[PDB]
């Protein structure tokens, strides 16, 4: 038979996996990448100013960051109009920015009772205990007063450093770049991070109205308590408006046509483990068909959950007089790269599990590269007759085709000869013979001879794998 | 669009014996209700946004 | 045999286009295969090993 | 929508009415002129339609479509369109019961083979076919009277 | 005792090779095509007038001709592009005779005289219109030192009806003026050439351009232009005398070839013209002998290149001496070619290689038997496209043309907008029956015959090397 | 290969022979799949005419007429040569 139990499985087992390879594919994004790489290196690698070496990289100093966001932050982020936020006129940045300070209450920690003479207090790290709520120098409004961490959307995280809550003093910037300068000039002037705090943030959201890829940009720093700080930056290209042309109905349509093929393969496989043997988890072939039915069907309601709502990106594009609360979505889309790993790991799972004909998999070396040495053997051969023609050409139709010019032109209008390209009209005109004799000539050469040189080549590589195997596998 | 209704549509849709209609035109609008601000000008700005 | 022959030899040439879309997918990734394939002539021999391997089976009866 | 009047110069009148008042300066997205086209020397009706979308304020793209088709009706007696149209209809239900008495017959688990899945394609295409033209015919009779 | 020959013959063409490619890479300048398409854009792209859209490359008529010539020519000719102007220019014309030709008797009242089509048996000999001077009397070629030419619509001679021009605009303008007062180009007229040379003395490359409009004898103009740059580079800066020495070092090069050629003819004395490598080898020599003997003609008439920087009034003749810088290159690309091939002869020593070249040589009689067979089929049908589409299409007005229409085909480079329309039928039917015999039939025969071949020497060497 | 050579063709005449003009007629329609054999037309206004059927009828086209028809009149050439060639070689 082998027509339903060898025909089947293995045909149903390539197309999931081309259905992965498909949607996997459809999950790179280029534009969003570039524009938060642009983002980054304009942010990143900024000094403080033109004489100033502080970058954002290199904080040494609490003034570190005081004197970058007057300088290149101000450059290359708070670009005057044409004040609007456009550098180079083609980076958008989408809303206001916000700033927020995680620093230790007024008295944080304790000095000893033996060296109370000369020992005031201390400050302890960024926590959700150690995080100050009450107010911190002038308080005249929210420059020094702490927020709560339920009042200002704000939760742990607990990243690189440590779990930085959403308790601490709350800022907004302005809609201008002169007065969102003088806001940060009048927060350095006075304690807005003193020496009893503990993590700095700030968020700002990028739309870049030429292109359709509105994200949000957090900038963070960590001042351990044992002085200095490390800063450090992140993008989430967080969007909801996928459904726009006809590429976006063909991503629709591959990934509900992966969904049903995933209902179907669960459908087909519950029940011949159900009223047939069951507990099979040592058997390398039944438990893992369950595990990566189950993964797609969690990694698919994950990624269908994680677009419930698509109401924050309108309702910030309506009203954008302030710096929404873009943290959880930044969360959330970093759960969602997370699980774009776990899937691209999924998909090495499912290729794993397309490997059923085992044994195949470093026996053949030797005649791949053999293989390999004869393709080489034919580029010799193959570079040799093309660059007689090409001097040929470039010596006969040298002065007077505009085409074989330079000879570093000769090799790309050959090139393009090949590909099927030929003008045909200054070579005849320009010369009557010899003009029509090398197109002929090569031509002949170049499609009946020589190119079919290449193809025999692999014909009897394939033969010979297919010989050796049904020999070996096939004898013993 | 105003001369060019102005110069061909009009000598198209009504004439001597000009090309029967069986039914007058119509210029329904949509209004979005959301005034756009728009671009410097110079290239097309990618497609739509 | 010309239904047989193009029926048998499926897998394979599904495989092969599968293999060659995965190529392409990554070589992409870092940041045409048609032309590629058509000058391998790969479906040719995988067609003309069945085609051989029929006519021989038809052969005998 | 904007009626555009009956005579041409009621239509100059209402034209630059519109075009004083600024009834198109503003966001504006669409402007959707369609009107019309009959052709009695070959019997066909034809639907044009003419569009400029505004991506951003200043500029516009354009678009038409000429669609020619013929307007046979339902209320119009037995003709061509029905009678292939009732007869593909019974196509549908004799591969239809053809295939329940197979599903019966082999009982469960038919599933998983191409028999069992190209036959119901045939039948989901048949039917669509059928269906189509009928509605198509009963809209015919709807937008004509109306 | 066999390696050592390998070796000296490998060294030995090594070194032949780096010379042959150092000297014809030392004659290739890339001022000597912008130069060229420069001039070009100077007569050809401008348009006859100031008013007009037409230049020459567009003409159609003889009032157009009459307008370039009294326009777009002399403001070229004499500039305000940082040329100067050697010896003086020449026009020249040719035409036939009336009662050349045999008009029907049925209609012999209705047309009083035809001119027939240009041909050496029917040209004119006898003077026209002011029996003046130089410009209305035949003068035979040898008295006009001239030669054929070869254009579209024949081979015109070097005699004609000829007048040197002036060496500045006022009286060039006022005798062109002249010349079109009268009839000069009558009904009769069938070719016309304007000869003149430049210097061009900011970048040393001279310049001698030849262009000539044809009347063909049902009316029209047909044009065509030729520039060739010249130059007079001899022993100038310290980089020359390299080329001077490397010229003498390929001469003895190729006198010890030749010599070793005569001495392995003599022992083998035949037999040495099958091995296919020794037809090459002797192929080599002749053309570079050939290239040899033509080096000198255009280095030994140079000298009077420079008796003419000295603004004399006469028509310098550099017909010749542009003629064979054409036939130089012609001849010194081929030789590159033949030369550039023969590395499979040291190469075919590695196994995959020398398995490609087995591989390669034992199916050249297979193919070479199947090429007949594809290129009769390849003829009937051109054969039967020039027939059918031999008037309309300007793709198949020719044979030859037919033939490269086809091969260009076979690229996919097809029109098929005018075949469709050229014939309505049997033009479709060509076009579906060419691509469906070629395509899908005799294309893989070549393939079948080079993949049998492949598989049968990889078998064959590689049980032959089981038996070792 | 040409009964489903004329089924694309008459398909593609009902669908797309009304607004492309490359498929007016049914000759026409012949001629624009030979055509697509030699890569010679290119697809720009296809998907004018329709769009549920516009690309989806170049890719199958090709697809199963260039990489799965179109060989089957190689391979087969190909066997037979070699055939024949030990149907001398033993004699
Ligand atoms: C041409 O020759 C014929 C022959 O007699 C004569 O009748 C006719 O007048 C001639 N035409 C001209 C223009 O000389
Ligand atoms: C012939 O030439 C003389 C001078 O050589 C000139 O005076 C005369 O005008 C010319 N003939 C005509 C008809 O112009
Ligand atoms: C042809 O060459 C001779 C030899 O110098 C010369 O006297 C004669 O003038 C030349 N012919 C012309 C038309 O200049």
């Amino acid at each position: 038979k082998y027509l339903k139990s060898v025909l089947r499985e293995l045909v149903t087992y390539l197309l999931f996996l081309i259905v992965l390879c498909i949607l996997t594919y459809g999950m790179m994004s280029s534009n969003v990448y570039y524009y938060t790489r642009m983002m980054s290196q304009l942010f990143l690698d900024t000094p403080v100013s033109k004489t100033e070496k502080t970058n954002f990289k290199t904080l040494s100093s609490m003034e570190d960051f005081w004197k970058f966001t007057e300088g290149s932050l101000l450059d290359g982020l708070y670009w005057k109009m044409q004040n609007r936020s456009f550098i180079f006129y083609e980076n958008l940045l989408l809303g206001v920015p916000r700033i927020r300070q995680l620093r230790v209450r007024n008295g944080s920690c304790s000095i000893p009772q033996d060296l109370r003479d000369e020992i005031k207090e201390c400050y302890d790290v960024y926590s959700v205990s150690s995080e100050d709520r009450a107010p911190f120098g002038p308080r005249n409004g929210t420059a020094w007063i702490y927020t709560s961490e339920k009042d200002l959307n704000g939760s742990s995280h607990w990243g690189i450093i440590a779990t930085y809550s959403g308790a601490g003093y709350y800022l907004d910037l302005s809609r201008t770049r002169e007065e969102t300068a003088a806001q940060v000039a009048s927060l350095k002037k006075n304690v807005w991070l003193d020496r009893g705090t503990r993590a700095t943030f700030i968020d700002f959201s990028v739309y870049n109205a030429n292109i359709n890829l509105f994200c949000v940009v957090r900038l963070l720093v960590e001042f351990p308590a044992t002085g200095g700080v490390i800063p450090s930056w992140q993008f989430q290209p967080l969007k909801l408006i996928r459904y726009v042309t006809t590429f976006d109905f063909f991503l629709a349509a591959c990934e509900i046509i992966f969904c049903f093929f995933i209902f179907y393969y669960v459908v087909e496989e519950i029940l011949e483990i159900r009223i047939h043997k069951l507990h099979y988890f040592r058997s390398f072939w039944n438990c893992l068909d369950v595990v990566i039915v189950v993964l797609s069907v969690v990694a698919i309601g994950i990624n269908i959950y994680r677009t419930s709502n698509v109401e924050v990106l309108l309702q910030f594009l309506e009203d954008q007089n302030t710096f929404p609360n873009f943290e959880h979505l930044a969360y959330w889309q970093i759960q969602f790269n997370n699980i774009a790993a776990v899937t691209v790991f999924f998909v090495w799972i499912k290729l794993f599990k397309f490997i059923n004909f085992n044994r195949t998999m470093s026996q053949l070396s030797t005649t791949m590269s053999r293989c390999a040495k004869d393709l080489f053997g034919f580029a010799i051969m193959f570079f040799i007759i093309f660059l007689a023609y090409a001097q040929l050409a470039y010596l006969v139709f040298g002065t007077q085709v505009d085409d074989f010019s330079t000879f570093q032109e000769c090799i790309f209008t050959q090139f393009r000869i090949i590909l099927g390209d030929i003008n045909f009209a200054e070579i005849e005109e320009a010369n009557r013979v010899l003009g029509p004799i090398y197109f002929t000539t090569f031509v002949f050469f170049m499609f009946f001879i020589l190119l079919n040189m290449f193809a025999a080549i692999i014909a009897d590589t394939y033969s010979e794998v297919k010989s050796d195997l049904a020999q070996q596998k096939a004898e013993m | 669009l105003w001369p060019w209704m102005a110069h061909v549509l009009l000598p198209y849709v009504h004439g001597n014996q000009s090309s029967p209609e069986l039914g007058p035109p119509r210029l329904r609008q949509v209004r979005l209700q959301e005034a756009l601000y728009p671009d410097p000008p110079g290239p097309r700005v990618h497609t739509c946004s | 045999v010309f239904g047989k022959t193009l029926c048998r030899a499926l897998p394979e040439l599904l495989g092969v286009t599968l293999g060659l879309v995965v190529l392409g997918v990554a070589y992409a990734q870092l940041a045409w295969a048609l032309r590629l394939w058509g000058a391998l002539r790969l479906g040719a021999v995988i067609l003309r090993w069945r085609y051989h391997a029929l006519r021989g089976e038809l052969y005998r009866p | 929508v904007q009626e555009l009047g009956l005579s041409l110069e009621e239509s100059r009148d209402r034209l630059r009415f519109l075009q004083l008042h600024n009834w198109l300066d503003n966001r504006s997205r669409a402007v959707f002129l369609e009107l019309t086209r009959y052709s009695p020397a070959v019997g066909l009706h034809a639907a044009v339609t003419l569009r400029l979308e505004f991506p951003a304020a200043g500029r516009a793209l354009a678009a038409l479509s000429v669609r020619p088709f013929a307007l046979r009706r339902l209320s119009a007696g037995l003709s061509l369109p029905l009678l292939t149209s009732v007869c593909l209809l019974l196509f549908a239900v004799h591969f239809a019961v053809a295939e329940a008495r197979t599903w019966h017959r082999e009982g469960r688990w038919r599933v998983l083979r191409l028999g069992a899945w190209a036959r119901w394609l045939l039948v989901a295409l048949t039917a669509a076919t059928a269906l189509v033209r009928l509605a198509q015919l009963g809209a015919a009779d709807r937008q004509w009277t109306r």
